[PDB]
């Protein structure tokens, strides 16, 4: 159960992001990648490398999808449902794993965004993204 | 991995009862079952759709039965599991790709099959060191990854 | 998304149990307890020894509840809301915790219920007690 | 704990820069704050409802002077760190009753805050060796569990 505490407050705080999106989720990737090592085999073709316009590409992608998961997170379930299959029928990405990122993509969040990073703000960006990461798992059985 | 002298004499010898062949082709057969997550990696494999199909595709049957054969293959190399499965923990990584979870879902349901197969054989202070030889053939099986 | 597939799978899994729910419950913890040792801290005033009608009396607890969930399962959120509640704000169990014993009251049926227990019937035992355990947790923020 | 001779002049070289006092105790108050299912051990502390009242509760950041005070107390005892943490594993067992997985929630957010306090500084290749010395020191303080 998602408060308008979280929504509102994510509202704010993933939006002072935008234009940072690219790099912000470009480099949330890469801190995956060097901490956890368990989440480059599911990224053969690509490059964990630094500045590998893969992931750096890929930056923008898993980013500027969580835009649209913010904005139309009034209808999450409806907001992004093509994703929420091309996964499980196209590449899954292990439940699991999704919190190997979920933990990861609040760092970029937490020294990229102090000021705005707040003890409530930790609650309201965890619960966006522990719903986010399991929005797409919905059709995982 | 870390084993008691004595429950060994009861996570080993029981294990002798067991099939490789069927039961470790039935633990992985289940696998792609109910943790569907696995088969990203078993694609050509036929079909595995409906569970009938899964409990069979032949192919899935075969796998399962060499699977086991060092999971049998180092039931008594106890004291080097992370060893043993060196060479075979990094190919999973950079050929198959294989994620070291996996691993792990695995190592639980050949504990779900075990008891399956088993029964009261089962008993409670008997499924405690055996998880602990799968959570821990796990590791082993995880170690080389960078 | 749970099926009807699982639903009627348990509803005639879980239906050969009934009198049993009071041993395969009582001894299903007790397996939760000697595999995993983080799951007798939250039994401190307990007994963690065999037969003791704590655990043995819980056992025609945390089952006898499951059996009103495959009945209600139809609308387990309101099948047991005073037990999604009763957990996070009077006793919470850690959510990784329900895990602990969603895998090992898979035993107790792996074993006690063999002819029963097949492949589809343990995703379809799995699938519920993937969700038993979620649904309490509704209400942990 | 698995650590390079290299990374480390990274991993405990900007800890240093740190305050056990507040950011040790802004830590844990923060781990009431999002992570709430570790309050249950943290109940005769007054109250710690609301976040400005679990990130300003006295106790609370006084708690998270100490709690780090080991966490510091060990940062150059990585080559034994499981049995630095020893007697203080074997207490959060019997005493406390503190969940082994508790020390890994808390762990995380230390390396969320220590991101928090450190901005830009904070590398990608510096996070990594620090997640090591937390999912590391989390074992540590779980392995004398019976
Ligand atoms: C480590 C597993 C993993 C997780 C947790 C994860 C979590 C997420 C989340 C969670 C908050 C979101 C919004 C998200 C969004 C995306 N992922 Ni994820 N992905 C993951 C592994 C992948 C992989 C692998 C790809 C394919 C990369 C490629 O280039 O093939 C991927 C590709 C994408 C794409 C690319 C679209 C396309 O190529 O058509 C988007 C968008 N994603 N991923
Ligand atoms: C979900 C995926 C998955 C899991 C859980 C898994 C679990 C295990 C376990 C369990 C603890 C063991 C002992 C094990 C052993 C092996 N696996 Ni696994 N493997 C898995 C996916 C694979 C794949 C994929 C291959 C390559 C198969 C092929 O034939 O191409 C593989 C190949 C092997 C080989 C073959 C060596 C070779 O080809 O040179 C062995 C041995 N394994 N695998
Ligand atoms: C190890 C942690 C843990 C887990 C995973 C867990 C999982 C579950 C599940 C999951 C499938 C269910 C249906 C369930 C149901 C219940 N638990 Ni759980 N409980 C757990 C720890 C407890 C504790 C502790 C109590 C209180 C016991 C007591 O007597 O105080 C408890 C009490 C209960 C009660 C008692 C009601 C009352 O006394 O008012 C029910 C019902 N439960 N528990
Ligand atoms: C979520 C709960 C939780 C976590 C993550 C946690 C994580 C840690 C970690 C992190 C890896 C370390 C090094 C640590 C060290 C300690 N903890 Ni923790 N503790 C926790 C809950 C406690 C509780 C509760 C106590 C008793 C506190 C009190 O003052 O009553 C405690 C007490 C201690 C003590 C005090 C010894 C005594 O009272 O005799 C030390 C030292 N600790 N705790």
């Amino acid at each position: 159960v998602l408060s308008p505490a979280d929504k509102t407050n994510v509202k704010a705080a993933w939006g002072k992001v935008g234009a940072h999106a690219g790099e912000y989720g470009a480099e949330a990737l890469e801190r995956m990648f060097l901490s956890f090592p368990t989440t480059k085999t599911y990224f053969p073709h690509f490059d964990l490398s630094h500045g590998s316009a893969q992931v750096k590409g890929h930056g923008k992608k898993v980013a500027d999808a969580l835009t649209n998961a913010v904005a139309h997170v009034d209808d999450m379930p409806n907001a992004l449902s093509a994703l929420s299959d091309l996964h499980a029928h196209k590449l899954r990405v292990d439940p699991v794993n999704f919190k190997l990122l979920s933990h990861c993509l609040l760092v970029t969040l937490a020294a990229h965004l102090p000021a705005e990073f707040t003890p409530a703000v930790h609650a309201s960006l965890d619960k966006f993204l522990a719903s986010v990461s399991t929005v797409l798992t919905s059709k995982y059985r | 991995v870390h084993l008691t002298p004595e429950e060994k004499s009861a996570v080993t010898a029981l294990w002798g009862k067991v099939n490789v062949d069927e039961v470790g082709g039935e633990a992985l057969g289940r696998l792609l079952v109910v943790y569907p997550w696995t088969q990203r990696f078993f694609e050509s494999f036929g079909d595995l759709s409906t569970p009938d199909a899964v409990m069979g595709n032949p192919k899935v049957k075969a796998h399962g039965k060499k699977v086991l054969g060092a999971f049998s293959d180092g039931l008594a190399h106890l004291d080097n599991l992370k060893g043993t499965f060196a060479t075979l923990s990094e190919l999973h990584c950079d050929k198959l790709h294989v994620d070291p979870e996996n691993f792990r879902l695995l190592g639980n349901v050949l504990v779900c099959v075990l008891a399956h197969h088993f029964g009261k054989e089962f008993t409670p202070p008997v499924q405690a060191a055996y998880q602990k030889v799968v959570a821990g053939v796990a590791n082993a099986l995880a170690h080389k990854y960078h």
